[PDB]
């Protein structure tokens, strides 16, 4: 049993710039559990990023959520990396707040 | 409430 | 509504490392509630939300031996499993176990579970009945004629019906105001066009609680299916969900498309139209 990630980048309220917020990037359906998860500023690695704890659904793949606290604004851009053994290669999902 | 398993 | 507790266990071997990981978490409905994690320092079961810090010290005391309990016999069953698939301990494996109960909008008992898969895949199950396992293959009916000769189903179906229940009950009362909440969801719509004659209509549900909900959408009061794409419900991170449901419809037509939101929250479902 092999399966990829889903990833979701996303924030925890509607963005609006100036206004302290919290970025997340969700992944979840993915076996085995390993996983690297990075948030991008800029393309830029941020620092302290946080996790859930692990756990799982129904079909036993697992999930987690990586968040950071931060400020948007009109010309930053953020992403998730992610990084996991179904992959080719480290997959980058840009945020994209007017989903 | 914790529970608890057995060996395989 | 019904309610369930569940704790939800995962135990992975690092070869190069040396020594396996053993992390459990607990819920309460859709609220994580504890955790415990055999790399951590405390090697304590720690609390993940405010609610149950109501209980006393003899409750992080009695807890945190029974989850020990777990992890010393669930990196016993890495080994274990080892031997049944005639595996090297050069790999790594995976481990997962699921136990916990469901009760009634009135604390009555429903159902109990106590399941387990290696390497992604059902293992061994108790099933509902609480009498009897499904295996799910050769090294599992080694473990299932085990169990049955030392009755391990009587022995839990005591614990479901027992503790477990007591457990979940106390949890509703004490944390009644966070457990038995609904917090309806915040909607909106948005509008991206595809091509000159699609678009994509999208409809938002955020922050609610519990997780359940479901976002729908006709046109001229029928279903879409496979036109309509649902994204898994996620957390916000605070304790509340979000989910979208989303749409391709012919441009200039996004009238004859509805959002229906339909949450447990919600005395009457929500309309959204663009």
């Amino acid at each position: 049993i092999q399966r990829t990630p889903k990833i979701q980048v996303y924030s925890r309220h509607p963005a609006e710039n100036g206004k302290s917020n919290f970025l997340n990037c969700y992944v979840s359906g993915f076996h085995p559990s390993d996983i690297e998860v990075d948030l991008l500023k800029n393309g830029e690695r941020i620092e302290k990023v946080e996790h859930s704890d692990l756990s799982f659904s129904k079909d036993w793949s697992f999930y987690l959520l990586y968040y950071t606290e931060f400020t948007p604004t009109e010309k930053d851009e953020y992403a998730c990396r992610v990084n996991h053994v179904t992959l080719s290669q480290p997959k980058i999902v840009k945020w994209d707040r007017d989903m | 409430r914790y529970g608890f398993v057995a060996n395989f | 509504g019904s309610h369930s507790m569940r704790y939800f266990s995962t135990s992975v071997s690092r070869p190069g490392r040396g020594e396996p990981r053993f992390i459990a978490v607990g819920y309460v409905d859709d609220t994580q509630f504890v955790r415990f994690d055999s790399d951590a320092a405390s090697q304590r079961m720690e609390p993940r939300a405010p609610w149950i810090e109501q209980e006393g010290p003899e409750y992080w005391d009695e807890e945190t031996g029974k989850v020990k309990a777990h992890s010393q016999t669930d990196r016993e069953n890495l080994r274990i499993a080892l031997r049944y698939y005639n595996q090297s301990e050069a790999g790594s494996h995976t481990l997962q176990m699921m136990f916990g109960c469901d009760v009634g909008s009135d604390g009555r008992f429903l159902r109990g579970y106590h399941q387990y898969a290696y390497d992604g895949k059902d293992y061994i199950a108790l099933k509902e009945d609480l009498r009897s396992w499904t295996a799910a293959d050769m090294a599992a009916q080694i473990t299932k004629r085990k169990w049955e000769a030392a009755h391990v189903a009587e022995q839990q179906r005591a614990y479901l019906e027992g503790t477990c229940v007591d457990g979940l009950r106390r949890y509703l009362e004490n944390g009644k105001e966070t457990l038995q909440r609904t917090d309806p969801p915040k909607t909106h719509m948005t509008h991206h066009p595809i091509s000159d004659h699609e678009a994509t209509l999208r409809c938002w549900a955020l922050g609610f609680y519990p997780a359940e909900i479901t976002l729908t959408w006709q046109r001229d009061g029928e279903d879409q299916t496979q036109d309509t794409e649902l994204v898994e419900t996620r957390p916000a991170g605070d304790g509340t969900f979000q989910k979208w449901a989303a749409v391709v419809v012919p441009s200039g037509e996004e009238q004859r498309y509805t959002c229906h939101v339909q949450h447990e929250g919600l005395p009457k479902p929500l309309t959204l139209r663009w």
